[PDB]
C-alpha cells in the first residue's frame, strides 16, 4: 500500500522499513529483491491505530531502533 | 467483534509475507523448472 515517508534501517541498506497505509511500518530487505512488501509489521495499537505520517531511524547503531511518528500522534519503535 | 483485529493483523502480517512468497514462489516454480530442464544447449554432459 501506500506507505507515508518510509526510511532505512541500521547495518545494511536492504532491510529497510516504512509506516504503510494499513498503520504499521512495513519492511522489506533489498537484498532478497521483492518488488512489494516483504514482511509488514501488525498495524494494531502497537503500531499506528489511525494513519501513518512518517518513519525512520532511532539512534547510532548503539541503539538504532525504526522509530516512526505516525499519524495517529504516537512515536511507535 | 471476536477477532477482528487479532486474525485480521495476523492475516495482514502472513499476507505481506505471503506476497513475498508470491514473488518468491514463481522464482522458486522456476527454480524447479529450470533444474529440471537446464541441459537444453549443454555441450555433451554425462556426470553433470
Amino acid at each position: 500500500s501506500a506507505v507515508m515517508s518510509a526510511t532505512f534501517a541500521k547495518f545494511h541498506p536492504n532491510l529497510v522499513v516504512g509506516g504503510t497505509y494499513s498503520g504499521q511500518i512495513v519492511l522489506w530487505d533489498n537484498r532478497s529483491n521483492k518488488r512489494t512488501p516483504v514482511q509488514r509489521t501488525p498495524l494494531s495499537a502497537a503500531a499506528h491505530t489511525h494513519p501513518v505520517y512518517c518513519v525512520n531511524v532511532v539512534g547510532t547503531q548503539n541503539a538504532h531502533n525504526l522509530i516512526s511518528i505516525s499519524t495517529d500522534g504516537k512515536i511507535c519503535s | 467483534s471476536y477477532k477482528l483485529d487479532p486474525y485480521v493483523q495476523r492475516l495482514a502480517e502472513t499476507v505481506f509475507n505471503f506476497q513475498e512468497k508470491v514473488d518468491d514462489l514463481l522464482i522458486i516454480e522456476e527454480k524447479i523448472d529450470l533444474e529440471v530442464r537446464s541441459l537444453e544447449t549443454c555441450m555433451y554432459d554425462h556426470k553433470t
